[PDB]
């Protein structure tokens, strides 16, 4: 289902694409996984802990 | 006041002066290790990976 | 909103009281950041007292964890609303769903050991977009007590402070609503009596040369805790019943 | 962890890769061969070492 | 050693465009394209709103009666207002409006150097017949990201408590993507092309951008 | 909105051929673009001359054994690559290895031409075994703007043109007064002796500057 929805997306089945280092501009060997991950900021925030 | 001139003085008193770093479950003596302080902008402590 | 969901988040958003849910279906007469007024349909409407359902939204206020809790309207002027529909979003809720955080573009790959253990390496694009930014609401207090040496004053007259220090305070000694403060700023001027400092010889010489009258009053004023900085969204004054309320109060 | 994946990926050999079989004066022009995109990180090669 | 030069600069939308550099030697398409990506994304001239002073408002955390947007959201909406100037390094815009309806970016008071690139850009809405919002929107010009926090060191009587500082957004550039395709000029052994497809808010022209980019690039070579 | 420029504070150079130069203070992010661009240029494209091909007097093959020489022909080819050849206005020059005997053949045992200059008379080409040990031959160099491998001469010796034997750049934090975080960029480079590292950098980025002459204005 996910790959099928990726087809509809224009994006590869692998879920991985080519990426380039923003520093050297040269390509990274091998494909790397890029996607959208829902992320939370817990409140441990450092200006409390310090 | 945190006047501009004090940061340099702090860089003076920091140089050869080590600090002790320790973690929560101290077991073996390596639980505490001495390091040379490096001034960093941030509230987080930076600790060498190999340690 | 979660990009990758479950289908429970809607239920959590609604069932938990953080959102504002329509009591009765109708059309929206008015939408303010303050309140929301809905015009009820007749079939759901009781015969007497006509009606419109008025919803007073919770605005910026202190949560238990010292985070901010603020409701935002999810509806616009003159919109159809079904009975049991979300009228306003609570904190961390989007359009009637539960958003506890933010989804983002992520790449799995070692980057120069900056991700070393669990460590996270985040672009400047994120801190600039201010998305992961958080609003904290703290409640600070100043207590005027009774000491055997005398009562404590909330007065704006504070021994040893510059005009810059007494600037952010009104005549009565309390900080203006809306003034942005940082560490060291005086929120509330407070002074308590301690008389007869009982100084020493060299200090007495110093006073003799500089002709300063050492006050019988000590500075107890409540100041912003070191390092924390923000803006003042409210102030309250509780007074013992029968004591004269000062100017500010 | 990351470091050892680095050194492991570094010295390893695939069957066929850019610069397979050729020969180099020393580690210097080996690295120079690699960074210029001419030779692959892992390829069976004879090089002179001291 | 043939030095390159640009070629057709193709505007697609008011937002973005694809520029191009024809005469490129061996491997230099990357050597240029990536450096130019770097300097393009990072260091560029831009004009964004800084200080906003609204009608009855002490701080960004309150609500103004008659508008369904919280002051915080309105300031956030202002941070995304794209403008451009000519002969001024700071200009103070004047926004006024009332009556029921959306308050867009075109409702401001036009000035000599003012150019509103997105007149439909939303500031905030207006929910009641008689309610009126006036604001002095102070827009200056600068580089990089200056957050409202680091702004106060200088201080020096910022006393107008009605003045709300916002974080500096200064930058034309959104996204920069370079591609190197082999380009055959009618006669030469092998050469490549640099297609630099950039993305902007329309407040900077492509040739201007790429030019000052290359400029700073060379300006760092000043060592020798 | 005015911009920050450095000038090199320290050049710390080991011996002659090797150099490690520090450059600072930079703008944030500029250390990596400078370093990477200059590195790609220095490495992949530089003017220089080396050995494209050498005829074997003894045999026709890279796989063989010479009389008086334990070195396999490919090993000798290796040594040939490492020979430092800086040629004058003569575009192409060919030398001869003439020498024979019981002693190892150096780079000073090659013939001397007019426009030819070898940087290392010490350079070891091949050892000679006992007695006569017939050896001598002719070496053909070439010119290149980049680095051209051996197989790349499609229609055999790897041609190493670019004087750079290595390039690295360390970008570490730089501190200036009230300026929080800056870039301290350290370029370290080795050469084959033809051109010294210090000017090698200069010409390398002169290439870049030339690539950029079609664009900028102002500061000049």
């Amino acid at each position: 289902e996910i790959k099928e929805l990726l087809k509809l997306g224009d994006l590869p089945t692998s879920g991985q694409i080519r990426l380039y280092d923003g520093r050297t501009g040269e390509q990274f060997e091998r494909p790397v996984t890029v996607g959208y991950m829902y992320m939370l900021k817990l409140n441990h925030l450092v200006d409390d802990k310090m | 006041r945190e006047e501009a001139v004090v940061w340099d003085i702090l860089d003076e008193v920091i140089r050869e002066h080590p600090v002790l770093l320790n973690r929560a479950p101290t077991l073996h003596r390596l639980g505490i290790q001495a390091f040379e302080p490096v001034l960093i902008e941030g509230k987080a402590i930076q600790l060498h990976p190999l340690v | 909103k979660p990009l990758v969901g479950t289908g429970m988040e809607r239920a959590v958003a609604v069932d938990s009281g953080v959102t504002a849910v329509a009591k009765r279906g109708g059309v929206v007469q008015y939408v303010d950041a303050s309140r929301i007024v809905i015009k009820v349909n007749e079939d759901e409407m009781y015969p007497g007292e006509a009606g419109i359902d008025i919803y007073n939204l919770t605005k910026y206020t202190r949560s238990n964890q010292n985070t901010c809790i603020n409701q935002m309207p999810c509806v616009s002027l003159g919109e159809p609303v079904e009975r049991g529909d979300v009228l306003a979003d609570g904190p961390s809720t989007d359009l009637g769903e539960l958003a506890l955080g933010q989804n983002m573009r992520v790449a799995f790959m070692p980057w120069n050991g900056y991700n070393f253990e669990d460590s996270i390496l985040v672009s400047e694009r994120v801190v600039q977009e201010d998305r992961f930014t958080t609003i904290h609401i703290q409640e600070l207090a100043c207590v005027s007590r009774d000491t055997k040496l005398g009562p404590e004053e909330i007065t704006a007259d504070i021994p040893n402070v510059g005009e810059a220090a007494l600037s952010k305070l009104d005549e009565s000694g309390i900080v203006y609503i809306g003034a942005e403060v940082t560490g060291g700023d005086i929120l509330v001027g407070k002074v308590t009596p301690k008389g007869e400092t009982q100084l020493t010889p060299e200090e007495k010489l110093l006073r003799a040369i500089f002709g300063e009258k050492a006050s019988d009053v000590k500075d107890s004023s409540l100041r912003v805790p070191n390092g924390v900085s923000g803006t003042v969204i409210d102030v309250q004054v509780f007074t013992r019943d029968g004591v004269e309320k000062d100017k500010r109060a | 962890q990351d470091v050892v994946l680095g050194l492991y990926y570094m010295t390893r050999d695939c069957v066929n890769a850019k610069g397979e079989g050729m020969v180099l004066t020393g580690p210097k022009e080996a690295e120079r061969l690699y960074r210029s995109g001419l030779a692959s990180l892992h390829a069976r090669v004879k090089v002179r070492i001291t | 050693f043939l030095k390159p030069r640009l070629v057709d600069i193709e505007q697609v939308s008011s937002t973005h465009a694809k520029v191009t550099l024809e005469p490129l030697e061996r491997g230099f398409g990357h050597t240029l394209g990536n450096a130019l990506r770097r300097i393009l994304l990072s260091s560029m001239p831009g004009c964004a709103v800084t200080e906003v002073e609204i009608d009855g408002v002490l701080h960004e955390y309150s609500t103004k009666e008659g508008v369904q947007e919280d002051i915080l959201e309105i300031l956030l909406n202002l941070k995304g207002l794209a403008v451009r100037v000519q002969g001024k390094d700071e200009v103070i815009l004047t926004l006024n409006k009332s009556g029921i309806g959306p308050v867009t970016a075109a409702d401001i008071t036009h000035d000599g150097d003012v150019e509103i690139v997105k007149p439909q850009h939303v500031i905030c809405h207006l929910t009641d017949e008689n309610a009126s919002i006036s604001m002095r929107i102070k827009v200056q010009r600068g580089r990089g990201y200056v957050p409202a926090s680091t702004r106060i060191h200088s201080e020096e009587d910022e006393r107008p408590i009605g003045r709300l500082l916002v974080d500096a957004c200064y930058s034309p550039v959104e996204r920069i993507a370079y591609n190197v395709e082999a380009a055959r000029v009618e006669q030469r052994t092998d050469l490549d092309k640099l297609v630099i497809e950039m993305e902007t808010n329309g407040t900077i022209d492509p040739e201007e951008a790429i030019r000052r980019a290359a400029t700073i690039l060379a300006e760092q070579l000043e060592a020798f």
